[PDB]
RNA sequence: AUCGAGAGGU
């Protein structure tokens, strides 16, 4: 009776998909809230960010399992912005996944040809 | 019941926790019923928070009539209580 | 909250226990109770002087008590009295009566 | 008195002893132990308890349905008239909303059965029974209540699902665990009671 | 008017106003109502 | 295994179960479980532990 | 008795 | 035996195990209750004079 | 009742193997061997064929008709 | 040539093939119906009325005698007669549906007779009766209807095959053993009591004036079965009296008679005779020394007549002549003293002998030579089953019916009206009495409800097949459930094999409510006459000729507590009796106990003795198989061969009975277990046998196995051996896997929780319109099973599922006994259930006018219509199957006419003539109308039952439990991607906290998980039977053979990060149970709503929108907090706030009119001085209740100093 | 007395589009609707519901008012 | 609705 509708895991209900705020407590630090997103995006995004030298801090948390969203705090060096490093990491991940895709498809075609 | 003089008062000069709870509740109840607020409001909407901020500035216009076991009593201002 | 009353609201500071005197019971009563019946021959109303005398209070949300004219939510219920044929012992007081 | 020793009981026509006045006044279920020193109370919920590691020590997680049922009678003043108007607009079925409006004369407007509930301007001195919302103060307890620490104050967090969720470290004062225990929640209905719960009874103060 | 099913036969019996509930091929005094005509929709989750 | 502060009582005549002889004060007869929960209780030990 | 019970069960329609 | 022997208010004592007997004794003696206890004020619905 | 369509844990479709499982059992195959021949490698997927009880068949015996 | 555990389970399988789990109920009821009813009828067969000739002065006065003889009873099969008068055979399912008692009518042959006194001048009682008129043949007369126990020999389902059970809508798994009363199933709970005809000596505790008491509860074998009880009290030493006096408390005597006086009343006047009766050894001086004081006390009476006068003066009647007193004393001494010994003339010698025996026993306990008796020894207690109880009830009801018939005779004779046999009997007596006792459980007459026993009949528990099996085998000890007497509650030593050690409820009824073990047999009783005849012919010396002095070393022989005589060679007698019973020449229920220290040979044949079967060890001196079981391997092979063979006659196969009749199995009760030596298993017998043959009995022992104590060298011969220890458990304790690896309260907790597990309770739940039913979608049989499950049929109708459980700390949402459930597993149907509820309604009627109609009520005519929806009702006032309802939606539309004379304020327009009495759905429930059954009731009025179904999916807050007392609620659900996984991708269904394991020491849970993993991998079923050689080491080797870590650990990866957890997880399948405790069934919130009419406080109950109790302890907690306003709000503003006006002069509530604002006190003539008091309504009610007792509680608002 | 209450309806637009139900209650703006599945209970704007007629047709809200007015 | 009985929960 008090169940939430499962579509609430995928529907924004008017919420913004991405929220970006500047962390005032720390310099060059920002908090990015992603709604209806979970560890799938957050884990890889934070790992890619930490592959970057301009990123001093990169962490994420899911405040409650009963809310589908996650917060990502990123702090960069003075010469760069958190938004730019986040975008660069996202673009790099997109490219990486693209090679994963292309090489998987090529190997699958080769293997199927071998089957025949 | 005889009122004790201000100089003769022997009870504690501090606000007791029960006195603090009663004072905050009474002032909040009076505020909720449109009692004039004796402190500047920064947009607070809860009467209890308004009463708390009045207390911090000792702006609650209330007394405590502490009764001694024999029936004599002492009136303490919420402002003068520590 | 309750319906308005002009009588001032006061705190009870004293519960004085006692025994109701026969004169107190007779005077404080609003209806003398004589008939064992509750309902009447007509049935549309209880027996006047039975055990549901309208002067004795209202338990029907419909009507208003004759004694006070108030609804069932404001009538506290009034007391009748039975005139016994001859006095009987109060079982609660039997030991005290014996001692006296 | 129908429990006289050495006398025959005044039986019922169904072969049962009559309920004498002494029996009405006597016992745990009598007036003075079942109706005066103890009572059934309004504005109280009860349900199973589960654990929430993400709750604050002083927070109680309350189901949405219970939050919709229980209400707090907040008085309308110049300081809350706008938010109270918004809550009245939301209605008894949308949380956070409101269920009743109490006028100056005492008449009780039911917002469900009032055809145009949302279009009622509020006037100072009225009251709005608004759904209990996040951060409200409630008494929370388990039975048996063996000591003071079995009734403590908590701040509400209205949240899905039907269990009362509470911090793990608060189980010990309640002697509670999540194998089936049920706990009770009482909603204070006045500013004085709220002040007392918040200033004396709250979990951190305990 | 109302059709019921003989709890033994399952046969359609058209009982009328104030008639003994009995089965006319099976004498059974227990019958069941028939599925409503309203729309019945269930989500498969 | 201790029942009312004492070893398993002689509920039969001078024995705890019909599986021992009369007047057996040995540890096994009176409710001493030398097994562990991992290893398992024998039926007599199971009954004595149930009594406790 | 078993045979009688069988007879009574099977013919409950006829014996009714 | 000990609690009800105490010279407390009638209502406070009748709230413990001897209700009708204690009330009958209080009535018989014409007893008077100060309403200074907790049980009495709670029964009468007044703010208890304690705490 | 009736064999579930998918496994509770693995989500593998088992509702199309109950008849095959029974037929394998009829051919002098142990339950383990039969489950192996059905390609049920995860013990979570195996438990549901192993421990299924077919109450549908018993519920079908109370047919109002013959 | 040694018996194996497989052979033991073949023997147990044969036992359960020939024995049903409801066998005790069924056999007790069969005994009552077949035999006991006829005996009850015979014991009051004749009714005689003597019409003497009143001296009216008219010639023709002749005395007459009228006689009615009750003959044989005939019980037909259950039938129903309808409103139209048609009579048909009734079937159990139709009875359940239409709310009919499933009872069979009973007829009795009555014959009438009229005789004329030969001469009317003869003194009363001496008239010679001449046969005047006699009925040529008897009249078969219907006297009542006896409820018939289901599946009993008189039920329509007896001897009926499975296919015909389906045709009747009956579950083949149902075992019967209950009654259908007004549609509801009722089971009779066995009632425990202390045995009759046994002498028990009890030491009274100081400072009681009595030191010891010997009590016998004497009962006639069949003559009302228990009337008289006697006591023999020894009085405590007093500083005034140097000796202790023995006084006999007898029925109908107001004082305790000194024992010597009652001896003299029996004719044993000389002191030497009395002390020969009591002190069988003249040389023993302590006994005689203790008897001397009572002789001193009783010298004033030296003759039988004076003793009888002394007894009579102390009778209940005072102011009577000496002759009548002496007659009364002799009548008491003959009839009301030890009636079980005898009640006929000339038997004072035997009663004196038994009284001396009782005194000797009591003084043996007073000399501290023997220990007092144990009131809780199980061999001294009897279980009354449905048979004996229904027998007592029927005896009472038949006596009442015969009293009615006699009153009819008297009334007809007085008015000279013709006497008709059919009109004489009020058949409603027996029918209504049996129906009422079985329906309410109040056991006895309707008019003695308080004095009657209660709870003898309980609604059968249809929550799970195992719960029903348990309920059919439940015993209740009627001890005070509030008095704290731990001894009756404790598990006694003698409970071994008779009662389940584990299954007992927690709480007040802990230890008092018990459950029979699997193989425990309760005796139904057999005649004692054949046994007495065999004793007499084999050399029993009667008690009349017995002289203790001549034979002091001879052994007393008892039968059913009656000292029949003395035997000189009791060993040979006992062997002969045991041999006869081992051939079934004697009934197998007969207890043959030879007490060697007490020189007794007690025989028992009565009903209520719990027995259990045991192997017999060959002990014959010349046998070649000393110390080996009588049952060979050949007999086991015969059991296997005859199990399948169906061409053989059903009654001539080799099965359980063939083992008992062949002398290979023996039933022993607790009394007889005291004289036998029982090996715990055939391997123990063998080990003892080599130990006794000189072999060292030594070998290399698997270190993982249980360690057994070395064979006792002090035991040279075993008399019996147990078939299997696992048989000491009950229905539910037999479902636990490895119960011997758990801490015992965990076994008890599982035995309690297995009743509440959701499963399929009966296969025919579809056609059953039960009030409540919970069904599991996809029940699975456990992977780890006990061999006892085959007989409990848990695999056929299981009540749980095998969930993949990981013991892990994952996110901390499974702490304090919570669990995390996979949400994907829930979505796929894990632990999903169906909830069925049924609402019953029917047409009422009074007089000749029907005042109820199933109709769709209309606003325009029906007054006081509910607020629910009437739009879902059909034209016949009902709701069709398949429709959707919620909350307060009306599912049955019913209206009742209003009298035309009623005028309700004009709200009842001229059109308004009826009132709505419809049936709304429960406010807290919603669902789909599953079914709507329509029929007619016994009275020919319309009768409807509406069954709703509602699917329940597991959610947060729902109770689940393992089979090891590990209960929890769901705290959180995670989806497939978010849960830890293995390298195969196995995701657990449930995650439980590690912290649940250590303190509780439920090692059986871990062993179960490992074994279930092994069985799921290999496909072989896992044997979790207790007391087997299945070790954790062997299971570990099996698990390692499948490529898994031997102890059940698995490397798991984190779902959130895919990282490999630092700790390895214990992951595997475990059998979990969905419990009937669902959070939505419990969630309740009240703001405001209904109040009680009298106190005006929130009503009780979730279902009725009631408030929660703010009790005494909560008030104390808020007092210690110091929150005065919190208490004022909770107890005044939120419960029963009320206002009154009090008079300031007299302090009494005044007459207040707030409309006119006028207040008055007529007593004081006060109209100006008043006060307004806010108080609870309960306080004003209390004050008015006091004023009703002339107590004036006066409220003064100003200090009247 | 609203004419919508008791009327079978399907959800037109929103995440719960396509679900059947019956209007238990109705405010001026939203209708409280009893869905046939999962014992669900919702509040849906009247404009978001197709209404089922006697002939099996689905009509819009404004069409429902135009039908209820009875003008013709 | 009331009363009584019983089964359960922590």
């Amino acid at each position: 009776m008090n169940q939430p509708e499962r579509y609430e895991l995928i529907e924004l209900m008017g919420l913004p998909k991405v929220t970006y705020e500047l962390d005032s407590k720390s310099p060059n630090a920002a908090v990015v809230t992603l709604e209806k997103e979970d560890h799938t995006l957050a884990n890889m995004l934070a790992n890619q960010l930490l592959s970057d030298e301009r990123v001093l801090f990169a962490g994420y948390k899911v405040p409650h399992p009963l809310n589908h969203n996650f917060i990502l705090r990123v702090q960069t060096v003075e010469d760069c912005s958190p938004k730019q490093v986040i975008v660069d990491a996202a673009k790099s991940l997109i490219t990486h996944l693209e090679e994963i895709k292309v090489n998987f498809m090529r190997e699958w075609e080769l293997k199927m040809i071998s089957v025949e | 019941g005889k009122a004790v003089a201000k100089e003769d008062r022997t009870t504690t000069p501090y606000m007791t926790k029960y006195e603090r709870a009663r004072i905050l509740g009474t002032r909040a109840l009076q505020i909720s019923m449109n009692a004039p607020v004796l402190v500047d409001l920064e947009g607070e909407t809860d009467p209890l928070q308004i009463a708390m901020k009045e207390l911090a500035q000792k702006k609650i216009p209330l007394l405590v009539r502490r009764y001694l076991p024999d029936g004599s009593y002492e009136d303490w201002s919420v402002a003068e209580l520590i | 909250q309750f319906s308005p009353s002009s009588v001032p609201l006061r705190r009870v500071e004293e519960v004085q226990f006692g025994i109701l005197s026969p004169e107190e019971i007779r005077s404080m009563s609003v209806a003398k109770i004589e008939f064992p019946e509750t309902m009447d021959e007509s049935g549309q109303r209880p027996r006047v002087g039975g055990l549901l005398d309208p002067r004795l209070g209202t338990i029907d949300r419909q009507f208003k008590c004759q004694t006070c004219g108030e609804t069932m939510a404001d009538c506290p219920g009034h007391f009748g009295h039975i005139e016994l044929a001859k006095p009987v012992f109060h079982i609660g007081f039997l030991s005290k009566i014996k001692k006296i | 008195d129908n429990e006289i020793a050495g006398q025959p009981q005044a039986l019922q026509k169904s072969g049962r002893p009559l309920k004498s006045i002494r029996a009405r006044l006597k016992g745990k279920e009598g007036r003075l132990r079942g109706n005066l020193m103890g009572k059934r109370v309004d504005f109280s919920a009860r349900t199973v308890i589960t654990g929430d590691p993400n709750l604050s020590l002083d927070e109680l997680g309350v189901p949405r349905s219970i939050a919709k049922t229980l209400t707090y009678p907040e008085t309308v003043t110049p300081y809350n008239i706008y938010q109270l108007q918004e809550l009245v607009r939301n209605g008894p079925d949308e949380h956070p909303g409101a269920k009743y409006i109490i006028r100056d004369t005492g008449e009780r407007i039911d917002l469900r059965y009032h055809k145009r509930a949302g279009d009622i301007p509020l006037r100072y001195g009225w009251r709005v029974e608004r759904h209990i919302r996040d951060g409200d103060v409630v008494i929370f307890n388990r039975q048996p209540s063996l000591h003071k620490m079995s009734m403590m104050g908590h701040r509400i967090r209205v949240m899905p699902y039907s269990t009362f969720r509470l911090n793990l470290s608060v189980t010990s004062p309640y002697n509670a665990d999540f194998d089936g225990d049920e706990m009770n929640m009482h909603v204070p209905q006045s500013e004085e009671t709220r002040a007392e719960i918040q200033e004396i009874t709250m979990v951190p103060k305990q | 008017t109302m059709i019921y099913l003989c709890a033994d036969c399952g046969a359609r019996n058209t009982i009328q106003a104030k008639e003994v509930i009995r089965c006319r091929e099976c004498g059974h005094r227990v019958m069941y109502k028939m599925r409503t005509k309203r729309m019945v929709q269930f989500e498969a989750r | 295994q201790i029942v009312e502060g004492k070893r398993i009582p002689f509920g039969f005549k001078y024995r705890t179960l019909p599986h021992f002889p009369k007047d057996d004060d040995s540890p096994e007869s009176r409710g001493f479980i030398e097994n562990s929960y991992l290893r398992g209780l024998t039926p007599q030990e199971f009954f004595f532990h149930a009594m406790a | 008795l078993g045979a009688t019970n069988r007879e009574l069960i099977n013919n409950r329609a006829a014996n009714r | 035996h000990g609690i009800n022997r105490a010279e407390t208010g009638a209502l406070m004592r009748c709230s413990f195990e001897e209700t009708v007997e204690i009330l009958m004794d209080a009535a018989a003696s014409g007893e008077k209750d100060d309403c200074k206890g907790i049980s009495e004020n709670i029964m009468l619905g007044q703010l208890a004079p304690m705490g | 009742m009736i064999i579930p369509i998918r496994c509770f844990s693995c989500g593998k479709v088992i509702g199309d193997k109950w008849d095959t499982y029974l037929t394998l059992l009829q051919e002098d195959n142990t339950e383990g061997e039969a489950l192996d021949k059905l390609g049920l490698q995860r013990y979570c997927c195996r438990r549901m064929i192993l421990t299924h009880v077919d109450l549908i068949e018993k519920l079908l015996c109370y047919n109002p008709l013959s | 040539e040694t018996l194996t555990q497989e052979d033991c389970w073949t023997v147990i399988s044969s036992f359960f093939e020939e024995t049903s789990l409801a066998r005790q109920q069924l056999f007790s009821f069969d005994e009552f119906v077949q035999n006991t009813m006829q005996e009850i009828v015979d014991d009051d067969s004749t009714l005689t009325l003597d019409q003497y000739a009143q001296h009216t002065g008219a010639q023709g006065d002749v005395t007459r005698r009228y006689e009615i003889n009750f003959g044989q009873i005939y019980l037909s099969r259950p039938t129903m007669t309808e409103a139209d008068g048609s009579t048909t055979t009734m079937f159990p399912q139709e009875a359940r549906l239409r709310n009919l008692t499933y009872s069979s009518p009973l007829y009795v042959d009555m014959r009438k007779k009229v005789m004329v006194a030969a001469d009317s001048n003869v003194p009363i009682g001496e008239e010679e009766w001449l046969v005047e008129e006699e009925d040529e043949e008897p009249s078969k007369v219907f006297i009542g209807k006896i409820p018939i126990m289901l599946r009993s020999t008189f039920c329509i389902l007896n001897g009926v095959s499975d296919s015909e059970l389906y045709d009747l809508n009956e579950c083949p798994y149902d075992q019967g053993g209950y009654f259908i009363i007004n549609g509801s199933e009722k089971v009779i709970i066995a009632q425990e009591r202390s045995a009759a005809n046994i002498v028990q000596v009890f030491k009274k505790a100081a400072p009681s004036p009595i030191a010891y008491v010997a009590e016998i509860r004497s009962a006639l074998e069949r003559g009302s079965r228990l009337i008289s009880s006697m006591q023999i009290k020894l009085m405590a030493r007093n500083t005034e009296n140097s000796g202790q006096t023995i006084r006999a408390t007898l029925p109908y005597i107001r004082s305790d008679i000194p024992i010597v006086i009652v001896f003299r009343a029996l004719g044993v006047v000389p002191d030497r005779d009395i002390l020969e009766h009591i002190c069988y050894d003249p040389n023993d001086f302590q006994m005689l020394e203790m008897m001397k004081p009572c002789i001193e006390e009783a010298f004033v009476i030296q003759d039988k007549d004076i003793a009888l006068d002394y007894i009579g003066k102390r009778g209940s009647t005072t102011g009577v002549t000496r002759e009548k007193r002496l007659r009364y004393a002799h009548d008491i001494l003959q009839k009301e003293l030890l009636p079980h010994i005898t009640t006929m003339e000339g038997f004072e010698t035997r009663k004196a002998f038994f009284l001396g025996y009782m005194i000797h026993r009591m003084l043996l306990c007073a000399l501290e030579r023997r220990e007092p008796d144990d009131r809780d020894h199980f061999g001294k207690k009897r279980l009354d089953l449905a048979g004996p109880l229904l027998a007592s009830l029927f005896r009472m009801l038949f006596r009442k019916m015969t009293r009615d018939v006699y009153k009819y005779m008297q009334k007809c004779v007085e008015t000279n009206r013709e006497f008709n046999l059919t009109l004489a009997v009020k058949s409603n007596i027996i029918t209504n009495g049996l129906r009422y006792s079985l329906a309410t459980g109040n056991w006895g007459d309707q008019k003695r409800s308080m004095v009657n026993r209660v709870g003898v009949s309980q609604v059968l528990n249809r929550y799970t097949f195992a719960s029903t099996l348990s309920h059919l085998r439940r015993t209740n000890t009627p001890i005070g459930r509030d008095g704290k007497l731990a001894k009756p509650r404790q598990l006694h030593n003698t409970h071994w094999g008779m009662v389940c050690p584990a299954e007992t409820p927690e709480g007040q009824a802990c230890g008092l409510v018990k459950n029979l073990s699997l193989m425990s047999y309760v005796s139904v009783g057999s005649p004692s006459a054949p046994i007495i005849e065999f004793l007499e012919e084999w050399g029993l010396e009667t008690l009349e000729d017995y002289n203790p002095s001549a034979s002091p070393n001879a052994t007393k022989v008892f039968v059913n507590g009656v000292w029949l005589g003395v035997h000189r060679d009791p060993a040979h007698l006992t062997e002969t009796l045991r041999s006869l019973r081992r051939r079934l020449d004697i009934s197998a229920e007969v207890s043959i106990v030879r007490d060697i220290r007490e020189k007794e040979l007690r025989l028992f044949t009565d009903a209520g003795r719990i027995c259990r079967p045991l192997f017999i060890v060959d002990n014959n001196p010349n046998s070649e198989r000393r110390g080996e079981l009588c049952i060979r391997k050949e007999h086991i092979q015969q059991l296997i061969e005859d199990k399948d063979r169906y061409d053989i006659d059903p009654e001539q196969r080799f099965g359980w009975t063939a083992l008992v009749s062949s002398g290979l199995i023996e039933y022993l009760d607790a009394e007889e277990e005291e004289t036998v030596m029982i090996a715990m298993s055939p391997e123990d017998l063998e080990a003892s046998r080599q130990m006794q043959a000189g072999y060292e009995v030594k070998e290399e022992l698997d270190p993982a196995q249980r360690v057994k104590p070395a064979p006792n060298p002090h035991v040279h011969a075993w008399t019996h051996c147990e078939i299997h220890p696992a048989m000491i458990l009950g229905i539910l304790a037999s479902i636990i896997p490895f119960p011997d690896h758990n801490q015992s309260p965990r076994n008890t907790y599982q035995s309690a929780m297995g009743k509440q597990a959701m499963g399929v309770y009966l296969t025919n739940y579809q056609v059953r319109m039960d009030t409540m039913a919970n069904i599991l979608y996809y029940p699975q049989k456990p992977l780890a099973t006990t061999r006892s499950m085959e007989y409990l049929k848990f695999r056929e109708l299981p009540a749980g599922q095998n969930a993949i459980v990981a013991i892990l700390c994952y996110s901390g949402y499974n702490q304090e006994d919570s669990i995390i459930m996979n949400q994907a597993s829930i979505d796929r149907g894990l632990f999903r259930s169906i909830f069925y509820r049924t609402y019953t309604d029917q047409e009422k009627k009074i007089g000749m006018t029907v005042m109820e109609e199933f109709e769709r009520p209309v606003r325009s005519t029906t007054l006081r219509m509910k607020h629910g929806t009437y739009d879902k009702l059909e034209d016949d006032g009902l709701i069709a199957p398949g429709t959707r309802v919620s909350g307060e939606d009306i599912i049955i539309g019913k209206t009742a006419p209003i009298p035309l004379d009623h005028e309700e304020l004009g709200q009842r327009t001229q059109l308004h003539a009826k009132r709505d009495v419809s049936t709304p759905l429960r406010s807290t429930e919603s669902g789909i109308v599953d079914q709507v059954m329509v029929t007619t009731n016994q009275e020919g009025l319309k009768f409807v039952k509406v069954r709703m179904r509602s699917t329940r999916i597991p959610q947060i807050g729902d109770k689940f439990a393992s089979r090891h007392g590990q209960k929890g609620t769901i705290g959180m659900t995670y989806r497939h991607e978010d849960m830890p996984f293995s390298a195969q991708g196995i995701v657990p269904d449930i995650i439980i906290n590690p912290h649940a394991i250590p303190s509780r020491m439920t090692v059986a849970h871990l062993v179960e998980c490992q074994l279930s993993k092994v069985s799921a991998l290999s496909g072989f079923e896992g044997d979790a039977t207790p007391f087997t050689d299945v070790t954790v080491e062997a299971v570990s080797k099996l698990l390692r053979s499948h490529g898994f870590q031997s102890r059940g650990f698995e490397v798991m990866y984190h779902g959130h990060t895919g990282r490999k957890l630092v700790a390895q997880v214990f992951l595997g399948p475990t059998y979990y149970q969905r419990l009937k405790h669902l959070v939505d069934d419990k969630i309740h919130a009240r703001a405001r709503g209904p109040v009680q009419i009298l106190t005006r406080q929130p009503v009780e109950g979730r279902s009725r929108d009631g408030g929660l109790r703010f009790g005494e302890m909560e008030r104390d907690c808020q007092i210690s907090h110091g929150c005065s306003s919190v208490l004022r709000e909770r107890l005044f503003d939120c419960s029963d706030a009320y206002r009154v006006i009090v008079c300031d002069i007299c302090g009494l509530i005044a007459i207040a009119s707030y409309k006119k604002d006028s207040y008055e006190c007529r007593s004081c003539q006060n109209r100006t001085r008043f006060s307004q008091v806010y108080l609870p309504y309960a306080a004003k009610l209390l004050f008015q209740e006091l004023m009703s007792m002339n107590i004036a509680p006066r409220l003064f608002t100003k200090n009247h100093k | 007395r609203d004419k919508a209450i008791g009327a079978t309806v399907r959800i037109r637009r929103g995440p719960m589009k396509g679900l059947l139900g019956v209007i238990k209650d109705t405010t001026d703006a939203n209708a409280r609707v009893e869905l046939h599945t999962g014992n669900k209970m919702v509040t849906i704007p009247k404009e978001n519901l197709l209404y089922t007629t006697k002939t099996g047709e689905l009509i819009s809200y404004t069409e429902f008012i135009e039908r209820s007015r009875g003008i013709r």
